[PDB]
């Protein structure tokens, strides 16, 4: 069954490099294109290049001096490198295979999740967690003080999915970020069930585990 | 190099209503071979961007018949019959007859629906942070219609300014509501100065602003 | 004689506020309407906003929630205001003067020289600057200026007696997240002995002023 | 809200040749009062927009008569006639007859001359820098043409990779040439480990590949 994933490094220093690995499964990258595709935070997507199954390949005008795609068709992998970074490269970056067609795809069938790359001279953080306290009932996760994005957030393992809220991270003046993940339960559960917040940081690789309490 | 225009940038429409979408292209995207390339996709919010039409108007599978492609050479129409609320995201067009491939800007789908109050509740600062030197209180304003609200913090009934920030959710694709949450940030010193901590609410749905608060 | 010019403070920090000023001279903004116009780094053109002559005023559709534009007649100034920074508004802030027509101008006829706006969270730092030391009957030499923050520095040579021959880079960002750029002049080899060169450095966000003699 | 869409991004263009610039609006810009408000603005580099066209077709003062702009309803076209080394810069259209006005994206004027091979100087890092901790290598390609060139760092005869950034000027107004600096950054320790230092530079107007050196 298809799937891609990339593989990023989350924060990359100005002037310097960046490596992004796309790992794919389900079909052959001997019989198939990939194409990669940005998006800029809170703006429009971006085709970067693609590299053929034979393994020519194209690339974006504006980013092409810096850009280069290879591929190792045994090892069901694709790599996108660029040099000499810009703040305007911070991005999220998908592989998509491509679907249909002869020498031109049709379309873009499957996607990966997309791997978040922030362009900044700042160093890694990871976040402080406190609890928001709480026949409805509002409790949450205060999620302070990281850098760079994203944070991942889930309730009690992921069991817990509805009446859940994460909020956009807002960035502080500190130049750390900010958020808090919220959900609706029953008043009747709060002296019964248990109530953890799972906070995933993989830039820091730092995970927390908080109890929310009454 | 080709540049690909789409309109609207937003388009708010009504459950149940129609949504068209323009694509334009500055030159023709007919191939040589004949075939036109043009494709949609709709990116939801959280999710990855999905394939909707391929070569003007063939619908990938899974894709309902509520959506529809038409056009021909520079001109394109994405068409929505009796939206939903599942179809709200960003609608992207997407040229591939000619090198270097391009997407548009986007067209953003709002969707239209009835009032909806917030559920307004009041979060004081945790113990754990306030033994770190630093008080955020925090306001949540849940599932509401529509997104225009007013957030206003007041200590013992000063209306502050200036030392809080908002945090909106992105439209829900069930019930088409927002969600949004607004953090007061005070040092430790500022907080323990002061005794009534609100939070005050004004909305569409609402017949009076509506207060939450706590004494500390 | 028809000048404006733009007062900033060249850094402020993410979710902070940015207050500019235009002020005006050789004509009435009682008599004109001013546009705010802005640019970020490498990026085109973005109209902001206006304030009409009567007072009223218009805004950008994208920052309308977070922007304020006023006026004084009687000093001659103009003022923008911004609340909630985001990284994209790192920009050069312009005001124009309306031009021509009745009720729509037809165009912005005389412009300020633009004020660069940086958001962020890093502090400010002055450069260090140290000489380039000096073809057929040709010399070059010039000034490297080194680990400043944030933009623009200005550079001159001779106190500005000595215009032809210059060429003062594009900054380049480090991986230090500061900037460095070299300023460089062509010069008669014949002068090196009898001339001197002194390169004037100026950079306003950290109030630091470096005269380097550039010798052989 | 109006989208205006200019083409081509990028326009190189020879020495006296015709330029033609499109720009196209998604809607009418005709008023409901029988005037269509479209200016055209130039930006040189270093400088703030100035205003060629307004209403059209109209030149504003002091605007030579080689630029002309026409069009109607969603159609407009710039034309230069006999392209000068001072026309380069880019061009903006700006509709303001619909509220909000904006501006197109831009088209990048690029002169076509003839070929101009670099004029190359390299300089050592100063002692003062040096006693700091830290070596800065420059390598300087003065006014060339095209903007292409190769330049490749080598310390005693090794080529180097990673430990470099380069600067190019905008394309000169008066020659329509480009300069270039490399800049070779180092700690001391690392400087003082080796002993030529060399920039050899690849240009089309260039024989075969010319080095600059020296001993250190
Ligand atoms: N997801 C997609 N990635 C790409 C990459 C390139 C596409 N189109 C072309 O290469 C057109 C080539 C025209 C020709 O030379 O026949 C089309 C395309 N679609
Ligand atoms: N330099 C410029 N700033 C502006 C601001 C606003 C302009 N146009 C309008 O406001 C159009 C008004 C349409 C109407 O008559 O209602 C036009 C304009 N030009």
């Amino acid at each position: 069954d298809v799937q891609l994933l990339e593989s990023g490094p989350g924060l990359v220093a100005p002037s310097q490099s960046l490596s992004i690995t796309c790992t794919v499964s389900g079909f052959s990258l001997t019989n198939y294109g990939v194409d990669w595709v940005r998006q800029p935070p809170g703006k429009g997507l971006e085709w970067v290049g693609v590299i053929w199954s034979g393994g020519s390949t194209n690339y974006n005008s504006a980013l092409m001096s810096r850009l280069s795609i290879s591929k190792d068709n045994s090892k069901s992998q694709v790599f996108l490198k660029m040099n000499s970074l810009q703040t305007d490269d911070t991005a999220v970056y998908y592989c998509a295979k491509h679907w249909g067609g002869y020498y031109i795809p049709y379309g873009m069938d499957h996607w990966g999740q997309g791997t978040t790359v922030t362009v900044s001279s700042a160093s890694t953080k990871g976040p402080s967690v406190f609890p928001l306290a709480p026949g409805t009932a509002a409790l949450g996760c205060l999620v302070k003080d990281y850098f760079p994005e994203p944070v991942t957030v889930s309730w009690n393992s992921g069991a817990l999915t509805s009446g859940v809220h994460t909020f956009p991270a807002v960035l502080q003046s500190s130049g750390l970020y900010s958020l808090s993940s919220v959900v609706t339960v029953p008043s009747s559960s709060l002296g019964t069930q248990t109530y953890i917040c799972n906070v995933n940081h993989k830039p820091s690789n730092t995970k927390v585990d908080k109890k929310v309490e009454p | 190099e080709l540049v690909m225009t789409q309109t609207p940038l937003s388009l708010p429409v009504s459950l149940g209503d129609q949504a068209s979408i323009s694509c334009r292209s500055s030159q023709s995207i007919v191939h040589s071979n004949g075939n036109t390339y043009l494709a949609w996709y709709l990116q939801k919010p959280g999710q990855s961007p999905k394939l909707l039409i391929y070569k003007v108007s063939n619908r990938f599978s899974g894709v309902p018949d509520r959506f529809s492609g038409s056009g021909s050479g520079t001109d394109f129409t994405l068409k929505i019959n009796r939206v939903e609320a599942e179809d709200l995201g960003v609608y992207y067009c997407f040229q591939g007859s000619h090198l270097p491939p391009t997407f548009g800007g986007g067209t953003k789908l709002e969707i239209k629906r009835t009032v909806a109050a917030p559920s307004v509740f009041i979060f004081p600062p945790s113990d754990e942070q306030l033994k770190s030197g630093t008080a955020s209180v925090v306001c949540l304003l849940n599932n509401f219609y529509p997104r225009e609200a007013k957030v206003q913090w007041k200590v013992d009934n000063a209306l502050q300014s200036g030392n809080s920030q908002e945090s909106v959710t992105e439209q829900d694709s069930k019930d088409s509501t927002y969600s949004l949450s607004s953090t007061l940030t005070l040092s430790k010193a500022d907080y323990e100065k002061h005794k009534v901590y609100a939070c005050e609410v004004t909305h569409q749905g609402l017949s009076s602003p509506v207060t939450k608060s706590f004494n500390r």
